[PDB]
């Protein structure tokens, strides 16, 4: 069933944007004075709290390379978890016309 | 195995540039930085820059002068700093480090010491010291042997190529007339010299000249 | 940009006891400072990671602690060995820093220095030089006089010096004399003698040799 | 009821290891933490340690050297601290504490007196204070009892059992060749004695051994 092809298939890209995104956001930060996103494991758990939308402020891209990437990661992450969310639906959906008879 | 490699010493005169470089082995992954730390002689350790092999980018420190520029070679596994139009000011001992991108310097090379002087290379002269016919002796004896009239720093002084650790002693060289001097000194017990041989290795970079001399007694 | 201050930039301590070197950060890091050892003439070495973190291959008796601005690098029991500058670096903020440092130095008993003369080689005459070599080993405390007499009188000059930093091997310190003078100069004088004033005697040990 | 009990005391020999333990009663959680507190004569309160017994995890003091080793018992609901190689550092009073994860210590226990000491567990002998048959009263009367030739500390001095606390005085222990002396102090009316019975119980649990004594006038 396409939607949970799809679903899956969102999960996995999100996982290669978050490591992607820690990878760009260390090479894009670093260089630039006072900036704190400059290790990759902490840069993996910004971008986690970045697609997840959560943004708790103890870090985050102070150049313009680094909030582009921050900005990528936002929308897979915000595409991501609304394509489960809509896989949800056509399940409950396609079940409820079950129940119905057709 | 030593993971960083670094030439032990160039000599450059005031104006010109030299590139130095850091041959890596061990472990390598992309998320690697070699860092380069330059330390004045009785100062402390001066981040200059890194870069990042596995892309390229390079920063660099903001505050002192430019005169760096890094480069990475991903085959050889090498990281290269090109130092421009070096004066006095820039003498010094130039560690090659990486980090894991976690932020701390895991294994430092041995240091490349550079000297900015329109003087010339000169290898060292190396002399024994062995004891006066008339110098007494207790349970210890004392040997060593004089390096002198080389040029630039620094020289590597080991006793029966290492495997006499104890009991050594390298005095810091002197400048006397674009030429340095010191002594090494080591103590094995009087009993074991010189039915068991002793010898001191100088190895003088600079020059690529390393040299052995055997210490005997006089005759 | 971060700024490490390491105070006070010496530390003496007696063998056995604990010491504590300071690392202040002028902003605050977390857990963000790592530690490195820097012996005489040898390249840094990773002590502790992150403030608190241990590094195999490490004496036990290393450990680290602290958080925000305020870190110690604690030393339980120092020794010899432990002689060297101590530097904290940190990681919170592009660019990293390192600390001024920290030299660590052990106070024991009193010791006399061993005293050595040794003549010119045979090798260097024949090439017109000669230097009489004079070796004040192993002594504490660091401070001592050395006197050069040719044939009864004092001589001051072609004399240097070289003082080593305190030993790693047993806390002491130790120093070079020597007197050049060209084969011309050496030939017409007889007896060399090599005198060393230290707290440990109220009179100088002496070392002399003839030519002959 | 007593929250938390411990023993009174433990006399450990420098570079030997002692295992106190804390027993707790009263409500229990699985949020719940004991806590660890050193305490040295005349000095504050030093946090040693924490345990998460519903768990079993343990987190240190990082700034002070670890002596410690926290392990718990789920089912007799006893938290122990395990302290090895002890020195004369070491003497002091451990208190434990019982934490809801909030923060803020509920309750301690009593502590445990803990010595480091080469010497022995000497009891302590009482001997009684009556006034002399020279002195004169008022409408009070002062008796005490002597504790002495004792070690390790403490000793508690107790007065008919509790039932008679204002009046009391217990002067801090003195130290004379490893045996520690100690006076009580008891006022009364001087109407109701004799007449009235006036003891002086005292405790000394390194000893395990609690003795009273009487205090009659003398012939
Ligand atoms: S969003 C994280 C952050 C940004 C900045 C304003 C530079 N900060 O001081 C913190 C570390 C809070
Ligand atoms: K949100
Ligand atoms: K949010
Ligand atoms: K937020
Ligand atoms: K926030
Ligand atoms: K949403």
């Amino acid at each position: 069933a396409l939607h949970w092809r799809a679903a899956g298939a969102a999960t996995v890209l999100l996982v290669i944007v978050l490591l992607a995104g820690s990878y760009l956001a260390v090479l894009a930060e670093r260089g630039a004075p006072g900036a704190q996103l400059i290790t990759y494991p902490r840069a993996l758990w910004w971008s986690v709290e970045t697609a997840t939308t959560v943004g708790y402020g103890d870090l985050c891209p102070v150049t313009l390379w680094g909030r582009l990437v921050a900005v990528v990661v936002m929308v897979a992450g915000i595409t991501s978890f609304g394509l489960v969310t809509a896989a949800l639906a056509t399940w409950f959906v396609g079940r409820e016309q079950e129940r119905r008879g057709h | 195995q030593v993971q960083l490699q670094q030439p032990g010493a160039e000599l450059v005169k005031p104006g010109a540039s030299v590139k130095l470089s850091c041959k890596a082995s061990g472990y390598t992954f992309t998320s690697d930085w070699i860092h380069w730390v330059k330390q004045r002689p009785g100062h402390g350790l001066e981040w200059i820059g890194e870069i990042i092999p596995s892309y390229g980018r390079a920063n660099y420190n903001e505050k002192i002068q430019k005169k760096a520029t890094l480069t990475a070679d991903k085959s050889s596994s090498t990281a290269f700093m090109q130092l421009s139009s070096l004066t006095s000011e820039d003498s010094a001992v130039y560690y090659c480090a990486r980090e894991r991108g976690d932020g701390y310097f895991a294994v430092w090379g041995a240091g490349t010491t550079v000297t900015v002087s329109s003087a010339k290379t000169t290898p060292p002269s190396v002399y024994p010291l062995a004891p006066g016919s008339a110098a007494q002796t207790n349970s210890m004896v004392t040997l060593g042997c004089l390096v002198k009239g080389y040029f630039p720093e620094p020289v590597t002084v080991t006793w029966n190529s290492g495997s006499l650790s104890s009991g050594v002693h390298t005095f810091p060289a002197v400048l006397q007339s674009d030429l340095y001097t010191l002594s090494s000194s080591v103590t094995v017990p009087s009993s074991s010299w010189p039915s068991e041989t002793v010898t001191c290795n100088v190895a003088h970079p600079a020059s690529s000249t390393k040299v052995d001399k055997k210490i005997v007694p006089r005759d | 940009d971060i700024l490490l201050t390491q105070s006070p930039a010496i530390l003496s301590v007696s063998p056995g006891e604990r010491v504590s070197f300071s690392c202040r950060a002028s902003q605050s890091i977390g857990t963000d400072i790592h530690w490195y050892q820097q012996r005489t003439n040898g390249s840094p070495r990773l002590l502790i990671k992150y403030a608190s973190e241990s590094i195999s291959g490490i004496p036990s008796r290393f450990s680290g602690s602290g958080s925000g601005t305020d870190f110690t690098l604690s030393i339980n029991s120092v020794e010899s060995e432990d002689i060297a500058n101590y530097y904290c670096q940190q990681s919170n903020r592009w660019p990293f820093t390192f600390g001024s440092g920290t030299k660590l130095e052990i106070k024991r008993a009193d010791a006399a220095p061993t005293v050595s003369i040794f003549p010119p080689s045979s090798e260097q005459l024949t090439s017109g030089g000669a230097s009489v070599v004079c070796f004040l080993n192993n002594f504490y405390p660091k401070d001592i006089n050395v006197k050069w007499k040719i044939d009864g009188s004092e001589r001051q000059n072609g004399v240097l010096n070289s003082w080593t930093d305190q030993d790693s091997k047993d806390s002491t310190y130790s120093m070079s004399s020597t007197l050049t003078l060209t084969k011309d100069e050496y030939e017409r004088h007889n007896s060399y003698t090599c005198e060393a004033t230290h707290k440990t005697s109220t009179s100088p040990i002496v070392k002399s040799f003839n030519r002959n």
